[PDB]
């Protein structure tokens, strides 16, 4: 009987997490959910190419969630559009709940499994996802005739499944007991990296744009004002040391004013020289 | 002897020098990865914050906060707080989904 | 008449039979050892670890005593596991070609709720194991069984035994058939199928197969296949040292991670053992540069194969690298530590190695394992202080029940590298005479993708170079000849089984440390006298004094 | 003869300057990459 490998990855594309978290975001306080579409192109690869939101209803994550008449007209028409792929699986936002199965989200991915034996049923936290960490997980299942017979649910043949640890929240709420926790990686091509690296590209301008001259006097008198102060403390310190066998430092806080001062004083400097020069009437 | 100690003496000249363009290399790289991490930690003191009372110090890491949401927690002391002022009674923000004393 | 027994030596067939020999005569692998681990077996993954860790200590000695004993608990492996074990049956039967084929068919086929897909492609790939680098007969059979293969699983081992028997031969058809299988875009099959076209067309500098596969990698979909791609693209341009740096700077500059993986690969391969400071620069900067873990992890290790000609100045360069804070790179420079000194028992990388075995990242720690186990392979306690107290830790870890899975599999495999071969083996990237030893290279390199898959790992085998020295008569047979060991007996003699003269006398084979090959002499009571001095030892031969009748070593059977 | 001595003993001074350059070096690279691990 084949089981699905430990080494089996999700790929899930920059855009389907780009739309999940925003979706997720918009449903606070409330849940989510939504249709991943993709494909499986091997028994080790899930590639979610897509993912489409569905309407909200009264009834919340559930089968009866799902309409299946905007499930229809959604993908024939996407279809159309020009992304004419299989419906991989679900999304739902567990909003500060992290990523766990709750009984309803079991009972919705037999409902999915049962279209296809491949089919995760990723979530995403859409509160705990703050700047840095993204909090989601993408679980498909654990057949009960595989657990209580005494068989591992999934075998193993490499450690990129055990590259990451599983956490006792989702552990507690039935991971590895009813479902499994399937490695998750970011398609990310150069094109959509160079393409996200304009949200922070400044411009060509402020690389030439001088700060306020009178705000850099005023900066540069405090930094110096607290330059003198941590000076003082310096100075105190050492005083001690020399009646000190090896037994906040002023003198680091000294060290990271100085390379601020530093920075911004070569900065503004070059920076006016060059305007001097490249912004000639000549 | 002579020509072969010479010749040794070449290759681990050479030899320093490419560690030594090595750990160039991975010390800027490490410089970055630290202005980083120190990023990272700075973000984790953003808000909201929940207040919370600094019970008891455990360890030098470690401390007893009473949450004002009426719980206590044995959470983690961040590491650039200065300790001195950590007084019991004080008055600290924790971070909201671990409780630790940022 | 002459002739044909030169062409007979040549061929391999009288050296392969003299180690099997060799190995069989001097199986002294404890079971004990085996025992205990398989009491401390819980889980799948740690059972198929034991199951490869007993192919490696019986690697062909023939000596399947522990499975047999043991048949009822290894029914346990199924799927890839049960593959994998019908694959290290292979490495347990090393150069037994004559009976090969009658042997695989004692383990006929057989039809249950598995589709035995798994124990035909097993034994596919075992019996390209047998044969590795000599499959010259075994291949018109394997090209005509993977021709007419029709499971998946069967067309992946039987493209991995394909690959390895048929190592380095650049044969072109059955580069034909495994590129029609590649093509056929599958990815169980896809890793064997670049594996495969990375051994047959091995150290060729190809232009049209090297085209074909980043060709195939820059196309396919499926990441097996581009693991597989990539350690072919690897193993294609072996040691061709400046003629790759075209291809070197193309993966390099790759967008993909597994190209740029495959570049790092074909870094250590191309220049293994010169040592060139261009291919440690690249190295280093790509280990302190890139992005992708992976890629550092395998840029780190490519070290190990560039420097292994000079152990003594590769912790130098190693050691800031064991102490990254990215885990990765810290596994990377542990498995660099390991394929670089592996066989030395050099004090400074376990110096280096011992606080890295309690990683707090589990796969560090089992990488830290499998390397001191390579260091430490055949060492003893004179030789090198700290092997009792590593394989004290090993067995700890594997008694501690809280200790990782990953970190398990491990120390598993680290007991079977440490007494491997009966302690009748060391690896040695460098031959004899200071060769670069190709089929271990490639073993070792094949055997670091374990770390991706499971069954690749019986790839080291090939880096098991028996210590022995063989003295052969003008018929070439082996006379009963005892050789002297200038040294104390425990210093190199086995390790204690689990439960003072200044000299000692070794007979025909000798199994010889290659630290006790320097201190090894022949009496001069014996009618015989070297031919080439002992020192080098190997396969040596004597030249006799004496016209007394010749006692010739009696041939112990086979098993 | 006298030349081979002379350029050994200037690769042994060189040498040994940029073995105490590498020892500071990997001391600075240890107490930065201590503190991106901590
Ligand atoms: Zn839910």
């Amino acid at each position: 009987a084949p089981a699905v490998d430990t080494a089996e990855q999700v790929y899930i594309s920059s855009l389907a997490l780009l739309k999940m978290l925003k979706h997720g975001r918009a449903g606070v306080p409330m849940e989510v959910m939504g249709l991943m579409l993709g494909e499986f192109v091997d028994d080790y690869t899930v590639r979610v190419i897509d993912v489409f939101a569905m309407p909200q209803s009264g009834t919340g994550v559930s089968v009866e969630a799902v309409d299946p008449v905007f499930q229809a007209k959604m993908l024939d028409m996407l279809k159309q559009t020009g992304r004419p792929e299989m419906v991989v699986g679900w999304y739902h936002s567990h909003p500060g709940f992290g990523c766990w199965l709750s009984g309803v989200d079991i009972n919705t991915q037999q409902s999915f499994e049962a279209l296809s034996e491949r089919a995760v049923a990723v979530v995403v936290d859409p509160i705990q996802s703050v700047k840095g960490k993204v909090v989601i997980d993408a679980f498909r299942l654990i057949n009960a005739n595989m657990m209580v017979l005494g068989h591992e649910p999934r075998q193993t043949t490499s450690n990129l499944g055990h590259l990451n640890k599983p956490s006792i929240q989702a552990l507690i709420h039935g991971l590895n007991r009813h479902y499994y926790s399937i490695t998750i990686n970011y398609r990310k091509n150069e094109l959509e990296q160079k393409m996200l690296l304009n949200l922070h590209k400044k411009s060509w301008m402020e690389g030439l744009t001088l700060q306020d001259y009178s705000e850099h006097c005023k900066h540069n008198e405090s930094v110096v004002k607290e330059m003198l102060e941590l000076a003082k403390n310096y100075n105190k310190a050492v005083e001690e040391e020399d009646k000190m066998t090896p037994e906040q430092d002023p003198k680091r806080h000294l060290e990271e004013h100085v390379d601020v001062l530093m920075t911004s004083n070569i900065v503004q400097c070059l920076a006016a020289m060059l305007d001097t020069v490249v912004f000639k009437l000549i | 002897d002579l020509y072969s100690r010479y010749k040794k003496l070449q290759q681990e000249l050479e030899f320093l020098e490419v560690q030594e363009e090595y750990i160039k290399d991975e010390q800027k790289n490490l410089k970055k990865e630290f202005l980083h991490a120190q990023e990272e930690v700075k973000r984790i003191q953003s808000i909201p914050l929940v207040i919370g009372q600094f019970l008891e110090a455990v360890d030098q890491n470690t401390a007893i906060v009473g949450s004002t949401t009426g719980s206590n927690y044995y959470v983690r002391i961040l590491s650039t707080i200065d300790r001195e002022l950590l007084k019991p009674n004080a008055s600290v923000a924790l971070h909201k989904h671990s409780n630790a004393l940022v | 008449n002459q002739t044909l027994k030169m062409i007979k030596i040549l061929s391999g067939e009288m050296a392969i039979e003299l180690h099997l020999q060799f190995l069989i005569r001097n199986n002294n692998t404890d079971l004990m050892i085996l025992k205990n681990t398989k009491d401390a077996v819980r889980n799948s993954v740690c059972h198929t670890a034991t199951v490869i860790a007993n192919s490696f200590m019986h690697c062909g000695t023939t000596s399947d005593q522990f499975l047999r004993d043991n048949l009822e608990w290894l029914a346990r492996a199924t799927n890839w596991a049960k593959f994998t074990a019908t694959a290290s049956l292979g490495v347990i039967h090393k150069g037994h070609e004559k009976e090969a084929l009658q042997l695989m068919a004692t383990y006929l086929p057989k039809d249950t709720s598995p589709g035995s897909a798994y124990q035909e492609g097993g034994g596919l790939y075992a019996l390209g194991l047998i044969h590795a680098n000599h499959g010259g007969d075994i291949i018109d059979y394997l090209l005509n069984q993977l021709k007419n293969a029709s499971n998946d699983i069967v067309r992946h081992g039987g493209s991995l035994g394909l690959g390895l028997a048929a190592m380095g031969t650049a044969r072109q058809d059955v580069y034909d058939l495994l590129k029609t299988n590649l093509y056929q875009d599958d990815a169980v099959t896809g890793e064997a199928a670049g594996l495969a076209l990375g051994l047959v067309m091995l150290g060729s500098k190809n232009a049209q197969a090297i085209e074909d596969m980043v060709g195939y990698a820059q196309e396919t979909q499926h990441e097996k296949i581009l693991r597989g791609l990539a350690v072919g693209i690897a193993l294609v341009m072996y040691g061709r040292m400046e003629e790759a740096d075209a291809l070197i700077e193309s993966l390099c500059r790759d967008k993909d991670p597994i190209l740029r993986r495959s570049g790092m690969y074909t870094v250590a391969m191309a220049y293994c053992g010169s040592g060139n400071n261009k291919a440690i620069r690249r190295l280093l900067h790509v280990a302190v540069s890139d992005v992708n873990d992976d890629v550092r992890r395998a840029a780190v290790e490519s070290l190990g194969f560039i420097l292994f000609r000079t152990p003594e100045q590769c912790p130098s360069v190693v050691s800031l690298l064991s102490e990254s804070y990215n885990p990765h790179v810290r596994y990377g420079a542990a498995m660099a530590l390991g394929i670089c000194c592996a066989g030395t028992g050099n004090k400074e990388a376990i110096n280096l190695l011992e606080p890295m075995t309690n990683d707090p990242v589990n796969y560090v720690r089992q990488g830290a394992l499998i390397a001191s186990a390579l260091i430490m392979i055949q060492q003893t306690e004179i030789t090198c202080p700290k092997v009792n107290q590593f394989r004290q830790l090993y067995s700890k870890v594997i008694n501690d029940k809280h200790d990782d899975v990953m970190a398990k599999f491990g120390a598993i495999l680290a007991q079977g590298i440490l007494d491997a071969g009966g302690h009748n083996v060391t690896i040695s990237l460098q031959s004899r005479t200071g060769h670069t030893h190709m089929p271990s290279v490639v073993g070792v390199l094949v055997f670091t993708q374990f770390w991706f898959w499971f069954p690749l790992s019986h790839f080291l085998s090939l880096a098991y170079t028996p210590t022995c020295v063989i003295g052969l008569n003008k018929d070439l047979k082996m006379p009963k000849v005892q050789y002297k060991s200038n040294c104390k007996p425990s210093t190199f003699a086995y390790p204690a089984p689990l439960e003072e003269p200044n000299f000692q006398l070794l007979d025909n084979p000798a199994r010889v440390m290659p630290a006790q090959l320097k201190v090894l002499t022949m009496p001069e009571t014996c009618r015989y006298q070297p031919f080439k001095p002992l020192s080098i030892g190997g396969i040596i031969i004597l030249k006799d004094t004496s016209e007394d009748i010749e006692e010739l070593v009696e041939p112990v059977a086979a098993h | 003869r006298q030349y081979y001595l002379s350029k050994i003993e200037e690769l042994q001074l060189i040498v040994n300057d940029k073995s105490q350059n590498l020892r500071r070096l990997q001391a600075q690279r240890n107490e930065l990459n201590a503190k991106v691990r901590l």
